[PDB]
């Protein structure tokens, strides 16, 4: 079970793209 | 997971020194002023002084740059320094990101988009054979045999996985493709919004993937429920076969949809964070894939008997003709090579990344070649496409 | 034995062959007459409107 | 149109139960094998079962046996009625070479048979019978096999031949030369479709219908894997 | 000895109708139909279907009303079918599994089978006591039985493979009459309109002319050379039609003694099962074995038009006496009913 | 309309060489397999020779393998079978037959009386 599972890696992965992102609205505006 | 907790973080430490601001007294020297820069907030320091301020606690890796600081400064006129247009300048540097997480970030990211690519161009294209087998399918003389109305509702089921998760892959696409403009419109999107149908196209892909796989398990169990027997099978017993195809996933997804509407209510449902029972939805798919590789070891343990007592008309068919449907019959039994063992726990490194490319990749190529080993190269729908070529050559 | 048999044939080519034969083209202008003169009842001559066809 | 009510409903409750019936026995006629038997004649065929059609069952799956020895002796009118039938039972009489020469004869029915158009699909068991004449005829020599055929004289005696105890290779020689013969034919036109399962009939039944019994599941399964392109 | 003469005479007599024959061949119709306006193209189309059987089906038969039509199968079964409405009336089973034919009586009131038991198994339908069951076994063949017509409700001419068609008679129940004469094994017959004679194809490519009053042979026609499957009257009784197995039909006269016509295609190669003419008798509609029954027409000697349909070859095929439908029996358990 | 004509025959000597030949008449010669059958007088029928539509595959019975040769001629509709080297166990008498089928690959006419399309034959007998 790999559809299962790439995508559980592709969201937890995604939502730490957002993490540093929110970091980096917040680092200039 | 993480945004989520660092949103509440970042709530709770602008409240917290909300509250220490207002218990700052007004000093009579010339201190820079009463100020916040909505993430970085700190004591008041005399003017032409830089401030070694600890860097704020609410991070996500903060307990791993717990020993960095924040240097800010505040010019000659009781005022900071200036961005390019008048910004807030800061030397964040020392608590930032490592810079080679971003790089290694940067190689998953690309691995994680070549990943996506390779299987929505192979579940699109499988999506339109297997809407042409069916198309040819049920449109034709031989449209209710009921071994062939399995094939139908596998196909049925091989599109209702593919056309779903290509399209909780959109959502998770659009629900993390926009500008985070100010904390409003970035609360309406932590908050339950239109995630909701983000939760449930995450349920109908947990359908769809177990559902083909249980699906596997009916397509075995009926090939091997034909073969035991020595007369031909009385009853189709088609009620049983649709129940212990399309219900039995319904009694094993919606007790996890409870359990991740109710224990893990995660932002959208397909972040499997703390897999304890999880396992209740990776246990069918393992019963459905030792089950029927039993019965596809008991299948070749009769080929071979049965291509060995006569059909010696032909040297060395005797391998050809019995590999070249050992090829073929893995429309059910693919990837007990690299699951059996290698669970999606205790597996890390490029053997994890390793097994997701095996089994994404054959799972996305999966319905195209059932769909063409099926309906396009038996010989049987062949000959009944060539009749109907002959009632159209005529007109 | 031979004989008892072998007359039997014999016996009905004798009858078939006193049979009084029209000429063809008569049988055949009898038989155009007989299609030309129930051309109209014929419902697979004509296609049956939808109206009096008991099937659709 | 009330009484056309009560006529659509009294029509359609008839067709309610015809349709339960006919269900409640294809139930039962996909179960039942049917097995033609046919043979040249001075044969034996009574000693497999015990005006022509007779049945039984083995295992919990039913067999049909039917024979056809009340009609002439034409049969290529009412062999094509026999192509729904599971597996022709074409059992032959292996020892009536001394007087008409059936052997000849059993051969080329079987070929005939065997290039049919509507006979394409049905296997056949093969019952090469009076095994018990076939010994002596050949250590005595009262009709020879090698004067009916060129290649007895120069025919090998298989390597894997299994012997039964008690008998004289000569005889082995000569049956297996007249399989070897019926399968020159099963062999030489179309076997994809449809295949020959020769035998040697033993003086007792109870393990005569085992071998037709394990033959006919062959057949199903063949057919099944047929079905789903494998073999 | 004295025996050896006879075949010589034989052949001097088929001399004198072979030139008597042609003594009244003096033209054809392939030159009188060139000036008729032909039917030109001609599509039917499959109206209803019946999915009712379980094996082949080996022959059908309309009744007279034309509505009710009879099918028998090698599954034990004879359904009394439905035309207007996909209803089965009767699903009567059957002793012998292996029927080869079925009959409808002309006043709807019995049917018949027989197979390969050699019994020709007249059914009931006016029991009023419930259920449907056999009333007569007619039985006096030795080879089997390949087509039974009735004639009404009192005597059934039934064809035969021990080469003797028969009359039979319901209600004694023996043989009246025995129309011997042919050699090989016969296949099929139809009755005249008038129904006082009738013509019975064969296995030796010939087209006997009975007469059921007198009981004996009239006239025996060959124009074939290989066994005939099927034949069928035309609606006037002055000519018929007979399919056999060359792949070919031939139209002959019953007051000419010879064919008329050869419905000869080249891409056809295998021959024909069952054959019949329209209600007017300008179509002449035949069923073969390539899995299409071709739509001939009957005067101008070419396809005007081929239907589509079943999987198997067909076996039977029946036009309604008032020429509204045709049913097509295949050897795929289905009825496909065309107008 | 079917008639075969069985020509020249006789009586041979044992050793001779005869060729029977078969007039056809009434069909399309070049579709239909034939054959020849014989029987000798006091059994049934037994079948000798058969030849394909265009003449390729042939067989025999095995007794008299290669001493009989068959051999047909499509433009003349006509089947020759020219015997040679002579047996006394060869006395019979010789139909030729034909498989009742056009376009086929198999035929039931080797059995009993009242075949149809099978001619009266030619008695042949060879000397003392």
């Amino acid at each position: 079970h790999s559809q299962g599972t790439f995508t559980s890696d592709y969201s937890k992965y995604l939502d730490s793209r957002r993490a540093q992102d929110f970091v980096q609205w917040l680092m200039n505006t | 997971q993480v945004m989520d907790f660092l949103f509440e973080k970042w709530k709770l430490y602008g409240d917290q020194c909300h509250h220490n601001l207002s218990l700052l007294p007004p000093p009579t020297e010339l201190v820079c002023n009463r100020t916040f820069d909505k993430y970085s907030c700190w004591p008041d320091t005399p003017a032409n002084t830089t401030a070694n301020i600890s860097c704020p606690w609410y991070l996500p890796w903060h307990h791993k740059v717990q020993h960095r600081f924040v240097f800010k400064r505040c010019g000659p006129d009781g005022q900071w320094v200036r961005g390019p247009r008048g910004q807030p300048w800061r030397d964040a540097s020392q608590c930032q990101m490592d810079g080679e997480e971003i790089e290694v970030q940067k190689e998953v990211a690309k691995m994680y988009s070549s990943f996506q690519v390779m299987y929505t161009v192979g579940y699109s294209l499988s999506l339109g054979a297997l809407l042409l087998a069916l198309a040819i399918l049920g449109g034709l003389s031989k449209l209710h045999c009921t071994r062939n109305a399995i094939h139908a509702n596998l196909f049925a089921s091989f599109v209702l996985k593919a056309s779903s998760v290509l399209v909780i892959d959109g959502l998770l696409r659009t629900r993390y493709s926009q500008k985070i403009g100010d904390d409003l419109s970035v609360s309406t999107w932590l908050s339950d919004g239109a995630v909701a149908g983000c939760r449930v196209a995450a349920v109908f892909m947990q359908y769809g993937i177990v559902a083909n796989y249980c699906w596997l398990l009916v397509e075995g169990l009926y090939l091997h429920n034909l073969l035991g027997l020595a007369t031909l099978p009385e009853r189709s017993f088609f009620s049983l076969y649709l129940g212990i195809g399309w219900g039995a996933p319904m009694l094993f997804v919606v007790p996890w949809a409870v359990v991740k509407c109710l224990f893990e209510n995660v932002q959208c449902w397909t972040s499997n964070d703390n897999m304890g029972f999880w396992w209740i939805l990776r246990f069918p798919v393992f019963l459905a894939i030792l089950i029927n590789f039993f019965i596809f070891v008991r299948i070749v343990q009769l080929l071979v008997a049965k291509l060995r007592a006569r059909q010696m008309h032909h040297t060395d068919y005797k391998f050809r003709l019995a590999k070249s449907t050992l090829t073929l019959i893995p429309l059910l039994g693919v990837h007990e090579v690299v699951f059996a063992f290698v669970t999606d726990e205790h597996a890390q490194g490029t053997l994890r990344s390793a097994k997701l490319f095996f089994d994404l990749f054959l799972s996305s190529f999966q319905g195209l070649l059932v769909a063409v080993l099926y309906c396009f190269l038996n010989k049987e729908v062949q000959s009944e496409l060539r009749r109907r070529w002959h009632r159209w050559r005529l007109g | 034995a031979s004989i008892a048999q072998a007359r039997k044939l014999v016996e009905q080519l004798k009858m078939e062959a006193n049979i009084d034969r029209i000429k063809v083209s008569k049988a055949a202008a009898d038989l155009m007459a007989y299609c030309e003169a129930h051309a109209k009842e014929d419902p697979l001559l004509t296609p049956v409107p939808a109206s009096e066809n008991p099937f659709r | 149109t009330e009484d056309q009510r009560n006529e659509e409903k009294a029509q359609r409750e008839a067709n309610k139960k015809i349709e339960k019936q006919l269900q409640k026995d294809k139930q039962v006629y996909r179960a039942t094998h049917r097995l033609l038997l046919l043979g040249a004649g001075e044969s034996g065929k009574n000693t497999i079962v015990k005006i022509f059609e007779t049945k039984f069952q083995v295992d919990k799956v039913n067999f049909h046996m039917f024979d056809v020895g009340a009609q002439r002796d034409e049969r290529r009118k009412w062999i094509q009625c026999f192509n729904d039938v599971t597996a022709i039972i074409f059992v032959v009489a292996s020892s009536s070479y001394n007087m008409t020469n059936r052997l000849q004869a059993a051969l080329k029915l079987f070929d005939s048979i065997w290039n049919n158009k509507w006979l394409r699909d049905t296997s056949v068991i093969l019952f090469l019978n009076k095994q018990d004449l076939l010994a002596e005829k050949v250590l005595a020599g009262k009709s020879k096999i090698e004067d009916y055929f060129p290649e007895f004289a120069r025919y090998t005696t298989p390597e894997d031949a299994t012997p039964e105890p008690g008998e004289d290779p000569r005889v082995t020689r000569a049956k297996y030369f007249i399989r070897d013969e019926f399968l020159r034919i099963s062999t030489a036109s179309g076997d994809g479709r449809h295949y020959c399962y020769p035998h040697f009939t033993c003086a007792v039944d109870t393990e005569n219908i085992r071998r037709v019994f394990n033959d006919c599941r062959d057949i199903i399964q063949r057919m099944h894997l047929r079905q789903y392109e494998l073999l | 000895s004295e025996l050896d003469q006879l075949r010589q005479e034989a052949e001097q007599l088929k001399n004198q109708i072979r030139d008597a024959r042609k003594a009244c061949a003096d033209a054809t119709l392939s030159q009188i139909t060139n000036n008729i306006d032909p039917v030109g193209r001609i599509q039917m189309r499959t109206r209803r279907t019946l999915r009712g059987h379980l094996a082949k089906i080996y022959a059908m038969h309309w009744g007279t009303d034309s509505r009710l039509l009879v099918s028998a199968s090698q599954d034990g079964k004879l359904i009394i079918w439905d035309s207007y409405t996909t209803n089965k009336v009767h699903a009567i089973p059957l002793r012998s599994s292996w029927v080869m034919t079925c009959a409808y009586a002309p006043s709807g009131n019995y049917v018949a089978c027989g197979g390969l038991d050699n019994i020709c198994s007249i059914y009931n339908l006016k029991t009023r006591e419930g259920n449907v069951r056999v009333s007569r076994e007619l039985a006096g063949h030795t080879g089997y039985l390949s087509c039974c017509r009735f004639l009404d409700d009192n005597q059934i001419v039934t064809s035969s493979g021990d080469t003797t068609c028969a009359l039979w008679d319901i209600e004694t129940g023996q043989q009246t009459t025995t129309f011997t004469g042919h050699t090989g094994d016969v296949m099929s017959l139809s009755l005249a309109p008038d129904t006082r004679l009738f013509v019975s194809g064969a296995c030796d490519a010939s087209a006997k002319l009975w007469d059921v009053r007198e009981g004996m042979c009239r006239q025996t026609f060959t124009g074939h050379e290989s066994d005939i499957n099927a034949i069928c009257f035309f609606p006037n009784g002055n000519a018929f039609a007979t399919g056999s197995d060359d792949a070919t039909c031939r139209l002959f006269d019953l007051r000419a003694d010879q064919e008329l016509m050869t419905y000869s295609h080249d891409n056809i190669i295998c021959g024909i099962t069952s054959v019949s003419f329209s209600k007017s008798g300008r179509l002449l509609l035949a069923g073969y074995d390539d899995f299409n029954c071709n739509v001939w027409d009957a005067l101008k000697a070419d396809r005007a038009g081929v239907l589509a349909g079943h999987d198997n070859r067909v076996s039977c095929l029946g036009v309604t006496d008032d020429g509204m439908a045709v049913a097509t029996g295949s050897w795929d358990s289905f009825l496909k009913i065309w107008n | 309309q079917v008639q075969l004509q069985e020509s020249g025959g006789g009586l041979v000597q044992p050793g001779g060489s005869l060729r029977l030949s078969c007039a056809a008449s009434g069909f399309t010669f070049s579709n239909y397999k034939m054959n020849w059958v014989r029987q000798a007088p006091g059994k049934g029928l037994e079948w000798v020779s058969d030849i394909s539509q265009s003449g390729a595959s042939i067989s025999y019975t095995g007794s008299v393998k290669g001493r009989f040769t068959i051999s047909r001629d499509n433009a003349k509709n006509t089947l020759y079978l020219q015997m040679n080297s002579l047996k006394p166990e060869d006395t019979a008498v010789y139909y030729c037959a034909r498989c009742p089928a056009p376009f086929t690959r198999d035929c039931f006419d080797v059995t009993s009386t009242t075949y149809a399309y099978r001619g009266q034959g030619t008695q042949v007998t060879v000397s003392s």
